């Protein structure tokens, strides 16, 4: 019941012959998978910690200029020289100047002066790469027990840490058995082309090549005294005051400029180690050693009384909180959805098996009814509690929402979205293969095209398809226009 | 946003040693050239010592030459001022100052610490 | 060592009036290589650690009210305070920064008349 | 400066919001709009150039849009 | 402001050198070159669009150049 | 030799040569004589066998010393399995490219 009020829960119904249902654990999301007889349980990856990462290189965002020194030679003589030109910490630019008898030189013409300056950085910005032998994913597995304090609670579950070295694991549950994960973390979010960069207690994940491309003076990265800065001319600016003499100016603080240069990069907490949020992981659930643990129990004769008003979630599932009345046994909770004058039931129990645990705490069930007027009967006797509800939506709206959600999943996760709820069907493999090929082509073509430029190119290609004599219109327009407009509309995230 | 805090000021008899620590925060401490400063009550500010960005360019004033030791530890973000052969004239409140972020001088004062007072008497 | 002399040792000005301080050096503070006069000015508020007002002479440090203005060149420099508030009481210290043994001037003071 | 070259189209994106999603979504289009509002005559120049270099109508519209979008973007 | 819509081209110029003619002269060209060299894939689609829009070679070429200069800077 | 009968602990993370061969380095935590290492690379979401060892006989000579098996996985995404097959080490790796 940890995966109840999140608003991004997406149910995974059904499992294969070998019972290895699959899910793709999205960082903000949670799955709430279930089965025909297994205990329904919800899974959500939470933190994906990384640690013992090394510093690769250091960039400089604020500079100080000291010891400005200048020399000038007469015209028709070599470029002016300082003994300070060849020091590692000096930026020095030759230039020209006019001088004649007014400057004490006999021969008129353009002379050469140079202004060397010592450059020392004040606040570097480090870019630290993360390795693969230290990445540690952390997954909570909270099982729907209908416990008193399980709805919305974020501190209930059994941690199953999964590192790339020890990919597989088996999370032992309190009383429901064992659930095994064969998760594959190497195919998830790529941590090879992603380099962390940190400034002033802020850490971001940026593409590695982009981090090298950006124009700031860098250094070796290994910590030491006086890191000899390379490409340091980007900060120092050498203004020439209309050919009479030269001035040296330091550009200023680049913190704000970088805070704009990182517009599309995700952010991660950097308080202790690196709690890298904003990831995604795929995994398959063995889900064959689990036990319902409630089948042997009986059915409670005594009545049931609720404690909170019925309130459904954003996904149209009734949630019921009911406390058992006086009796001397734990049991199964009977349950049957009924219409006002129709006894056909179409409402399932998303909770596996509602069982009273300690006789004193309310056990809160969570079950979805069919859309329309349909009351709920819980107790076995004729004095049973009869909670009545009228579901608002319709099946067509649910289908539309499902299509939109699947479109979002395929637009975000890309190639691996076809394996989300995969039962192992052959058709899903073919779909994933063709989507992988088309997605590779699309990424190659559209890599780096911005949010507005995608929409522009999409509408342009849609018009080109529409006004075409050849029978490539029905392909180009539909496919490229729809795909590109959708990706432009939902690309920024 | 810069924050400089002092520590080590206490009463002491003449001749005995004492070490003053300047803990700093809010900036990269290792890429700076810290100073020390002092002022006796009823008198003007008096310079004490400087340690450069490179740890091997220390300097001191004439009245305090050959009697004080200044040392930085980058990792612990503290500035150590080991003072020996202290006298009742040398007692004063000691200020720990930062370097000039914007400017041309390799040595200047942007920001002053809170200030600790060391009391010297018999 | 540079002898620093401040013309007033105590200024009593009524609010809304200008107060000017003259600090005359003993040798030239102009660094020949860059042609910049390296002078500094600090205000120590009552019972506070001093802050910085005028790095170099023309320039002015951030977080400083626009009223303060440095002037002068070649061993004789001058501040100006167009309007004096109750918060301008303190101990203005001119200091040279050209040569390594930094010497402050004797502390002047500014009290409201 | 580095304020250009935003980390926009790299493609390594996830569910969560990026650094400045809402703030950085419309920055470029706002810049183009304010430039066009500030300098009106370039619209006349672009109309003339598109008319005298565009054969069909869609070509005219596309090249005018490209010019009006590149000039503030180019600088 | 953000380093977009700079001060160039406003006028009010004279013989004395401006602020950063030394560095900002080639900045946009260098940005376009580095973006094209870091994302070479978009050139194929630019050629596709240029070939499918334009009945001549002059408008083909100008549309190609306009796309190749819009996309990186409008990024 | 006989067949190995205990779990293998991976000692250094798997890396790939330029040509596609994974170079695993397993260490044997088990009290047994020198023996053959069972090795089977189940393909992506299936039992199919499409990856082969490039090392002819991956045997562990001594208990203490770790061996370093080199093998090329299936060209897509696969799961190399080293061990007895029940508690075996599922060293996962993903190859990028096209045949
Ligand atoms: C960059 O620009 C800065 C700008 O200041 C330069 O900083 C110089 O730092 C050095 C320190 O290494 C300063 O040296 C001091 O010179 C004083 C000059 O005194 C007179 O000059 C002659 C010439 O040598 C001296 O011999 C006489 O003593 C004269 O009085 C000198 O008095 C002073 O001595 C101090 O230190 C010693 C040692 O601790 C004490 O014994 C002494 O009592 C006193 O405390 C220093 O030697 C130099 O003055 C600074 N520059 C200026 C213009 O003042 C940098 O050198 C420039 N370059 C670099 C790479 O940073
Ligand atoms: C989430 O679960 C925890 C643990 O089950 C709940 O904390 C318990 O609260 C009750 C009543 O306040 C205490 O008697 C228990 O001792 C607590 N157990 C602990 C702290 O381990 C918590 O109330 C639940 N709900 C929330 C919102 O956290």
């Amino acid at each position: 019941m940890r995966c109840v009020g999140v608003g991004n829960r997406d149910f995974v119904e059904g499992l294969s012959g070998a019972t290895w249902v699959d899910v793709v654990l999205e960082h903000g999301g949670c799955v709430t998978t279930m089965a025909k007889n297994k205990p329904t349980l919800d899974i959500e990856l939470q933190k994906t910690e990384a640690t013992q990462l090394a510093t690769l290189r250091k960039l400089c965002i604020e500079g100080k200029i000291t010891n400005i020194t200048t020399d000038s030679r007469c015209p028709t003589q070599g470029e002016a020289v300082l003994p300070e030109e060849q020091d590692q910490n000096y930026v020095c630019k030759h230039t020209y100047v006019d001088r004649g008898w007014g400057n004490g030189c006999g021969l008129f013409g353009k002379g050469s002066l140079v202004t060397c300056a010592k450059f020392q950085c004040l606040e570097p910005i480090e870019g630290k790469v993360v390795q693969y032998e230290n990445l540690k994913y952390t997954v909570i597995i909270t099982v729907h027990t209908g416990d008193q304090h399980q709805v919305g609670n974020e501190t209930q579950g059994v941690t199953a840490e999964i590192t790339p070295q020890a990919s597989t694991t088996e999370a032992i549950l309190p009383e429901y058995g064992t659930l095994g994960l064969e998760c594959s973390p190497r195919t998830g979010l790529d941590f090879n082309e992603m380099i962390l960069l940190t400034m002033k207690n802020k850490a971001w994940m940026v593409h590695r090549q982009w981090f090298f491309d950006l124009p700031l003076p860098w250094a070796s990265g290994a910590t030491t005294e006086t890191p000899t800065w390379n490409r340091k001319e980007l900060l120092v600016t050498f203004k020439n005051a209309h050919a009479k003499k030269q001035e040296v100016v330091v550009l200023g603080s680049q913190e704000g400029a970088m805070h704009t240069a990182l517009t599309g990069a995700t952010e991660i907490q950097n308080s202790g180690g690196t709690s890298i949020f904003a990831g995604h992981l795929k995994c398959r659930l063995k889900m064959d050693k689990l036990e319902l643990k409630g089948m042997s129990y009986a059915m409670c004769t005594n009545t049931f009384v609720l404690k909170k008003e019925v309130s459904e979630t954003q996904h149209g599932t009734i949630l019921i909180k009911v406390e058992y009345k006086g009796e001397d046994a734990p049991c199964k909770i009977p349950f049957s959805t009924e219409d006002g004058q129709g006894k056909a039931h179409n409402g399932r129990l998303i909770t596996a098996n509602p069982v009273v645990t300690k006789k004193e705490e309310p056990v809160n069930i969570e079950a979805e009814p069919p859309f329309g007027e349909s009351n709920i009967v819980i107790g076995i006797g004729d004095n049973a509690l009869k909670i009545n509800w009228y579901k608002k939506g319709s099946s067509i709206g649910k289908m539309f929402e499902a299509t939109a959600r699947g479109a979002r999943r395929m637009a975000i996760l890309g190639d691996t979205a076809w394996d989300f709820g995969s039962v192992g069907g052959v058709l899903n493999s073919l779909g994933k293969m063709v989507h992988q090929i088309f997605g590779s082509a699309y990424t190659a073509l559209f890599s780096g095209v911005s949010w507005v430029m995608k929409i522009g190119i999409g509408v342009l290609l849609t018009w080109i398809g529409l006004n075409s004599k050849n029978t490539s219109m029905s392909f180009s327009c539909i496919a490229i226009g729809i795909i590109t407009l959708y990706l432009g509309a939902v690309v920024q995230a | 946003q810069v924050e400089l805090v002092e520590s080590g000021g206490d009463v002491v008899q003449p001749g005995k040693s004492l070490r003053l620590s300047c803990a700093a925060s809010g900036f990269t401490f290792t890429n700076y050239a810290m100073h020390w400063l002092r002022q006796a009550p009823g008198k003007g500010l008096e310079w004490v010592a400087v340690i450069s960005s490179d740890v091997n360019d220390k300097y001191y004033a004439d009245s305090v030459k050959g009697r004080f030791t200044i040392s930085r530890d980058n990792s612990k973000n503290t500035l150590y001022l080991q003072m020996n052969s202290l006298t009742p004239e040398d007692t004063a409140v000691y200020y720990c100052a930062r370097e000039q972020a914007v400017g041309t001088n390799p040595w200047a004062f942007d920001y002053w610490g809170q200030g600790t007072l060391v009391t010297v008497s018999s | 060592h540079i002898v620093m002399t401040q013309s007033p040792l105590s200024l009593s000005v009524t609010p809304g009036q200008p107060a000017s301080i003259s600090c005359k050096s003993s040798q030239i503070s102009s660094w020949g290589s860059d042609g910049k006069t390296y002078l500094y000015w600090y205000l120590q508020k009552p019972g506070q650690s001093p802050q910085l007002l005028i790095y170099e002479v023309s320039s002015r440090f951030s977080g400083v009210s626009d009223r303060f203005s440095g002037s002068g060149s070649g061993t004789d420099f001058t501040l100006k305070i167009s309007r004096v508030q109750a918060e301008d009481v303190g101990l203005y210290y001119c200091m040279q920064g050209l040569h390594l043994p930094l010497t402050f001037g004797q502390g002047t003071r500014l009290e409201i008349k | 400066s580095v304020a250009l070259a935003p980390h926009v189209g790299m493609g390594l994106d996830t569910r969560t919001q990026t650094w400045m999603s809402a703030e950085g979504a419309w920055r470029q289009v706002e810049k183009v709009e304010t430039w066009a509002l500030r300098h009106p005559g370039f619209t006349i120049l672009a109309l003339f150039l598109a008319h005298y270099i565009g054969t069909s109508l869609t070509q005219k519209v596309v090249i005018f849009i490209l010019l009006m979008l590149v000039t503030p973007s180019m600088t």
